């Protein structure tokens, strides 16, 4: 089990428990008139990141294991960047990357503007 | 009569294709798994795999397959599953599997009545398990076995366990030399892919490592050579041969334990909790005889501080390295 | 010469190889003696032992009867083949081989009144469960299983050919062991019961012993005389400081050396075995041996007359109880 | 009706060539790539090879298996593919590779209408990776995987990474506790042999290795004792025995780090950057024992100059050892 | 002409039977053999085995074969060998054989105008070897390689060496890295099994391990140090510090020498030559250091007695660490 | 389309894979060329070597013609196996692949004029047999033999496709060796007569070179060091009993770890290797320095004049003969 705490524009993941059977932690964002949106992925321990299209050059992730936290720099802001933002923990062996449904365990709403 | 026999099951296989699923075009065909553990031959921390025997059925029903007129379930030869339609399953998280063939190949055909056909296979499979050694040799592992469909999403197969959480058996009577199972679970889940969205059946378990080992054959020798090193602080400073000898000695010990304990442990390059405590000894008994290089270039000039330090070290040194254990094992434990 | 070709061309007319000999009518009754041609290494870390055996098989087939100048006819592999055999298989085999050089070994013969007899060559790697708690004077008893894979109890039988004691049978220059000696074997049938039905499995267990004789030269006797070497340190005057101090130090350093090596030879296990046990109270006895030197060097001038009383004491105390411990750690294993 | 379809299907194949290529005589046929990286299994210094687990698919076009009348998307059985066309794909810096088996073959074909073809494999490969290890363990590879057409040239068949940047995916997969991915690159190119010309693609990764396990299993040892070794220069001189046993044991377990560690770390043949270290240590403690060789010769008759050359070795050693780390320690950092 | 060779092919496998054997229902067929031994790769005391490549040829006439008008000897591809009738020779103690594959099978079919059939495999086989390693490493053994039918008896088939002692070949230019081949000898026999007779061909070795290595590596060095724990004889009895770190040190020297030695040398768990030798030396370091607490006990109350154990010393354990070798190498060689 | 097709079907009617092209008219010509892309890893302990080739081969057959609108025909590997093909083999070879991933590795062309173009990607062991006295400062000539198995030179002969010393290409890359150095390589052809016949075979011989860097600073340095600190006893005052024996004692066990350390890396052999004779002298120069103390110690109240000679002595004599025997050693190694 895994308990995700979201905090923080630097928004910060952090994440206790069994982390190290989840060690990919994704962002993802709820348009309020369209679904879930895939923002990021970083891995826990080797710190290879990915981004949608969107938010190349734009969104930074990077993680630090020392108290378990994944930050998300968020630079070049736009109105049309209004979304619930969640953090999300996807197991090891759950598939593909950019599909909400293969997260286990998801985080707190968080509304930044 | 088995000229009748005979019959029966050439017609089944006349213009039977092997290309087609059964219900081709309508709904998923269910098919039921279950497992009996045969046996875990070996858990390896540097390849980070473990080793799985196992009896592997399946379960569907295929209604080209039904037969009347026998009231028996014709349990025929293994070499007429290659004439069959059976569902493409592999292991996700495999390195190297095989199916036994000696004497035959180690394969099972028994149909029924009504078309269901039950597939029976034996299976030797090298499955990979990452670990966690950062508190090892008191760490906890969670080893799994994931099952699923290569070709069909999940508009054409499903997935399920044959008889709920009794479907694997044999877990509880297989011991390994150096783990303990604490628990297995069974979970079914879809898994989404670029391609499509894919049956998934997960088998796992979990594996506590036996600590008592350890304590006699690493943990006890280093504590005892550092209370060795104690010795010289009970010893005139004037004596120098004798508490240089000790001195040293203990050190050129302590390199043999860290030097020759690595070639048993796992050859994985990386901090395991074992590490930080031998390298932890390591540092009392270098200070141990640091500490006599200070009183033996003071004891000609100030007989009466030399000898303070020497109380003191017989006292601070023993109760250092006991906050260095409560510190050290209520952070791993 | 001809008539020979005729005969083999007619048995397989009408014949379905699909189906048990006498389906829906009767049990099959397969007969099976093994000859065992070298019971080969046993490796105690992968718990697991190789046997090379002659298999052999046999059971009747009424759908193979045949006439001919000739009552015994030897097919080959090809027509082997084309006909119905029992699917036997090792139930706690590893990764066996079906030997193919030059070609494969196999016959298959058949009587007129239709009985069959098959033979094969095989390597089988078997799992052998062992209890290493009295290491390296432990007694183990390596199984063999076998048994039908799809055939369950009320359609396929299995029965030894003689007696179960004669019907297994270990070649005399069979015995490639390193580090055993095989006492003998017992053989007995009995019935597993899984989740696709009831099946016969036939049981033969090899007993083995292990050999101390390599333990007691490379381990015990280094040790022995290592924990006697530090007790002569009691015999040496007190004023010989640097001396009593480096024999300590270096003795505790010719155990660590004795001690690590040791446990190299042991598989990789988690648990304490008998090999264990005497180095740790030997590591004792040398650790303490250096402590009470400590302790004499402590009193050697304020209480000159306490240091040699306890010096004294010394030079009996450990000899009696390092003699006490191997008394009863060598009459607990050894009469086990 | 799966009847209908079964017309279908052995209509396509019927006259069917497998020996002709698609568009035969025409423009070369586009055959698009993408990887799915399942794990890199571990990497070997000594053989210089990893091993590479993956799904390959390929997307190619074919006219001649054009169906009409079935809206659906064909998902035959995968012993189809033995009646297909199918690329020549091989690996040219692959060892020993294989396709996994359990429990049936682990490869896909599924059809399109308008003639598409997309087929996928699961294999496990071990490439070739050249490696250089002088800055060993401070190194940082390269390692790549080489995708060529060996029988077909550029005018016949044409590679190209089906989606760009997002051909491969799953790098995030890869957990090597040794190595850290660092970056990953996709090229394109063509490369002329002898017997002609073949498109080439490539795939290659940047891996950087964790120093953290050499710290405190090589350096740290190895300064310890360096610094153990000067304690020699702060006790008087007339203590023979003292000095001699400290200088001379230090030597001796300098040497069991040294020759304990070949025997653990992968037998590289060359001199790496971890070998000059610990020589650089050697030759410290060497020098501190001939300090006190040179002090004892000349105390008897010089003791005013033999106390002098005691209070400048106290300075002199700890200061150029300074000078080693730190132009060791730049020039490979 | 080729068309006329085709159609004599093309005749004699017309209406051949495969199940029969030359000259069936009469005189046994005379199978000879000769093999050409390739190399001999590795002998393995730990496993017991070795491993042998050779050319391996079988000679047999048969009369439905025989051609006629063809002044040639008919050499055909290796695949028609299929459709032949070849004896069913295989090795009885071998463990794991195979036949060489690339760039094809590696396999010989000749025939020949009056019948006779050339057979020719390169095999490349394990075979089992019970070895006797009580005088290790100065032990002689005796490898062997059974060559029998597997469904034939002496009515049906009988073997022979081709050429008598000439059969084999190619020994003589073996180069085993650790052993030296001595003799070989040619046996043929028959052999009684449950089932039957059975003809025997039977190939065997005889191997002298060369002692060169161990005489530096493992003899030498015990001696020396053995040496010079007779240099504490000659210190006076009152440097009690000399002494005990002379006699000490070689007691852990020797030890060192043991633990290190049954690392490299294979894992043989019985007493062997090479262990009582390090035994027995073990044994002189003990009594050495052993004399000494003795002479350490009472030199201070007999100083005259203590000096005379010393000259005894001197002499009684350089003359009885003779006689120990002596028995040594007398009862071994 | 269709008429590539109608071309293949009539090539292989009444086509003769049994029969080599010309079989009782003339002799069968093989033109051979190797493009070794990478020279795989030299084992030492195993005596073999690891290479990857693009195994390439032309021949003539009449029964191949054919008119069409193309002249080349790129087949497929399928189609390699209904027609005649040399049977080529590595003498010397002991495990050989044939990669087939993910097809098998093979392309062949069949020109108008009948000529046929047989490629294939294979790696390959093959045997070294390797003289290791002069280790390790060896050098070493790795053959690669091939030829006909089943053909002799009177039925198929082996060619080079060029010039014999531009037939085998070795790629720039093409170097994965650790501890050798590809100096070059000779190219020839020959007859090798056999127990069958006399046979053409085609042979390359890989010239190498061991590196020496790594022995320097992991064998030779450590044990020169040592050897050269225990003459440094000569220098300590004759009163320092404890001191010199003491030093002597631990330069024998720091001799003693180099010693076993080094005998690792070598290769298990018979021989003694210039690596072992190295050690065996450094062994008796620092057991001689023990012994010299012995007998300086022994003259040190007796008889003080001669004790301090035998001590001025040594401290020139052991210095200079160890200079000179690394002046002989090396000599004699690097120029040979
Ligand atoms: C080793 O580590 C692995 C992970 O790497 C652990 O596996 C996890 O096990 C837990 C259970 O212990 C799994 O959680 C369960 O998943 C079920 C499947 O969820 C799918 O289906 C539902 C709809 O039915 C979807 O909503 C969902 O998105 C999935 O598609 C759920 O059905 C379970 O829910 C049940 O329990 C919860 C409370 O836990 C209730 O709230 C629910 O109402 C319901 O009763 C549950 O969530 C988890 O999915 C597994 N992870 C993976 C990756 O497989 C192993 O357990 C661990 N080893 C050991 C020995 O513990
Ligand atoms: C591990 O090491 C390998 C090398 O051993 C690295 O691989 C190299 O990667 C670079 C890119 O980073 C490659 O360079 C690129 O080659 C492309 C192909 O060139 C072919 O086609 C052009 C014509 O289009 C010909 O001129 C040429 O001869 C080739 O036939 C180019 O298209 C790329 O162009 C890029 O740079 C130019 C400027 O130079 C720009 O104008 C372009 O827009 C574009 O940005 C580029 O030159 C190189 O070829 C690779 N090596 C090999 C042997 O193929 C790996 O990158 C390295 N690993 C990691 C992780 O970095
Ligand atoms: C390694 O170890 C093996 C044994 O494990 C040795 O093999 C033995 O080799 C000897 C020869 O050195 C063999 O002895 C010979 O056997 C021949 C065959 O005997 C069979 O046939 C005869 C009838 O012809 C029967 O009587 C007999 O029972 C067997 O069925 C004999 O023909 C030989 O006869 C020789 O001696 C007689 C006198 O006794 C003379 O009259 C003959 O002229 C002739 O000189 C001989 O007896 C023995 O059989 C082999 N044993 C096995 C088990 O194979 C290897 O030799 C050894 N390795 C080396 C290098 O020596
Ligand atoms: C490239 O090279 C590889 C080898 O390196 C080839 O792989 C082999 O392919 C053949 C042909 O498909 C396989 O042979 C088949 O074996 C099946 C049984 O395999 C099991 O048992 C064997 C031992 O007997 C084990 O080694 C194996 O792991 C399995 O456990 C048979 O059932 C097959 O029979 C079918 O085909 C034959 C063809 O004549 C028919 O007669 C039968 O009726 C039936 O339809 C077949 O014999 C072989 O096993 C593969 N090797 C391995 C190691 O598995 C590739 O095929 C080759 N590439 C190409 C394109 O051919
Ligand atoms: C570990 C050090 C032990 C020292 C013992 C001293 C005993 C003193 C008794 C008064
Ligand atoms: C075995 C070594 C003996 C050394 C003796 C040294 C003194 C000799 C005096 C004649």
């Amino acid at each position: 089990q895994v308990q995700l705490v979201e905090s923080g524009l630097r928004l910060s993941c952090a994440a206790s428990g069994h982390t190290f059977n989840y060690p990919i932690m994704g962002w993802f964002r709820q348009a309020p008139g369209k679904e879930r949106e895939f923002v990021g992925a970083i891995s826990w321990s080797g710190g290879s990141t990915s981004y949608a299209d969107s938010v190349k050059d734009r969104f930074t992730i990077s993680r630090d294991n020392a108290k378990n936290t994944v930050y998300l720099e968020m630079n070049n802001l736009k109105p049309e960047d209004t979304a619930v933002y969640y953090c999300a923990a996807k197991g090891r062996y759950s598939g593909g990357l950019y599909y909400p449904t293969n997260y286990d365990y998801w985080g707190q709403g968080t509304q930044v503007t | 009569n088995m000229s009748f026999v005979k019959e029966t099951v050439d017609k089944l296989l006349k213009g039977y294709d092997i290309r087609l699923r059964p219900d081709f075009g309508g709904p998923p065909v269910c098919v039921g798994m279950n497992i009996d553990i045969a046996s875990i031959d070996m858990v390896s921390e540097v390849n980070m795999d473990y080793t799985l025997t196992m009896y592997f059925q399946q379960y569907w029903r295929d209604k080209r397959l039904a037969y009347s007129g026998i009231p028996l379930n014709l349990t025929l030869d293994n070499r007429v599953a290659d004439q069959l339609w059976v569902p493409d399953t592999y292991f996700l998280n495999d390195k190297k599997s095989f199916v036994h063939g000696v004497t035959v190949k180690n394969r099972m055909i028994r149909l029924h009545p009504d078309g269901t056909v039950l597939y029976g296979l034996r299976i030797t499979t090298t499955a990979a398990c990452m670990m966690d050694l950062r508190r090892y040799p008191l760490d906890e592992q969670n080893c799994t076995l994931e099952i699923e469909s290569y070709g069909y999403t999940t508009d054409d197969i499903e997935f399920y366990w044959r008889g709920g959480d009794k479907a694997v058996t044999g877990v509880e009577r297989i011991e390994l030399p150096q783990f303990s199972i604490v628990e297995h679970r069974l979970v079914s889940r879809n898994v989404v892919f670029a391609t499509g969205a894919y049956p998934r059946l997960s088998l796992s378990f979990r594996l506590k490592r036996n600590i008592g080992y350890f304590i006699l054959q690493t943990y006890m020798p280093s504590i005892l050579i550092t209370i060795l090193s104690w010795v010289s602080f009970w010893i005139n400073y004037d004596a120098s041969a004798a508490r240089v000898a000790l001195g040293i000695t203990t050190v050129l010990t302590m390199t043999t334990i860290n030097t020759h304990l690595r070639e048993t442990l796992p050859k994985i390059p990386y901090v395991k909790a074992i590490d930080m405590y031998l390298m932890g000894c390591f540092v009392f008994v270098f200070l141990a005889l640091l500490e006599y290089a200070f009183v033996n270039y003071i004891f000609f000039s100030q007989p009466a501080r030399a000898a303070a330090i020497d109380r003191w070290s017989r006292i601070v040194f023993p109760f250092t390295f006991s906050l260095f254990n409560l510190v050290y094992w209520l952070y791993y434990v | 010469t001809t008539v020979f070709t005729r005969i083999l061309d007619r048995l397989l007319d009408g014949y379905d190889n699909r189906l048990r000999p006498g389906l829906g009518e009767r049990v099959t009754e397969v007969k099976t003696d093994i000859f065992v041609t070298s019971f080969g290494p046993v490796s105690d870390h992968d718990m697991e032992y190789t046997i090379d055996v002659f298999f052999r098989q046999s059971w009747k087939d009424e759908r193979l009867k045949f006439k001919g100048p000739m009552t015994v006819l030897r097919l080959n592999n090809l027509m082997a083949s084309k006909i119905w055999t029992p699917d036997t298989f090792f139930h706690n085999g590893k990764k066996s081989v079906a030997h193919n050089m030059t070609m494969p070994n196999k016959l298959l013969r058949i009587t007129e009144d239709g009985t069959l007899l098959y033979t094969m060559r095989l390597t089988v790697r078997a799992e052998c469960p062992m209890h290493l708690e009295d290491f390296p004077m432990d007694a183990h008893a390596c199984p063999l299983k076998f048994g039908s894979y799809a055939y369950t109890r009320a359609e396929v039988v299995y029965e030894w050919t003689r007696e179960p004691a004669r019907s297994v049978v270990v070649a005399e220059d069979g015995s490639r062991l390193n580090q055993y000696d095989l006492l003998g074997q017992t053989v007995d049938s009995g019935i597993v019961q899984s989740s696709t039905g009831e099946y016969v499995v036939m049981t033969t267990h090899f007993h083995l012993k292990r050999k101390i004789g390599y333990f007691v030269i490379q381990t015990y006797l280094p040790c022995i005389m290592t924990v006697i070497l530090s007790q002569v340190s009691f015999w040496l005057n007190r004023e010989s400081v640097p001396a009593r101090t480096v024999f300590g130090v270096t003795t505790v350093l010719t155990m660590t050396t004795l001690s690590i090596s040791a446990r190299n030879s042991l598989p990789k296990v988690a648990y304490a075995t008998a090999m264990d046990w005497f180095i740790a109270v030997c590591y004792a006895f040398v650790f303490s041996a250096l402590i009470e030197f400590a302790t004499v060097n402590y009193f050697t001038k304020s209480q000159p007359a306490r240091a040699a009383k306890i010096d004294r004491l010394s030079r009996i105390a450990f000899p009696l109880l390092f003699g006490i411990f191997n008394l009863v750690y060598w009459a607990t294993y050894l009469n086990r």
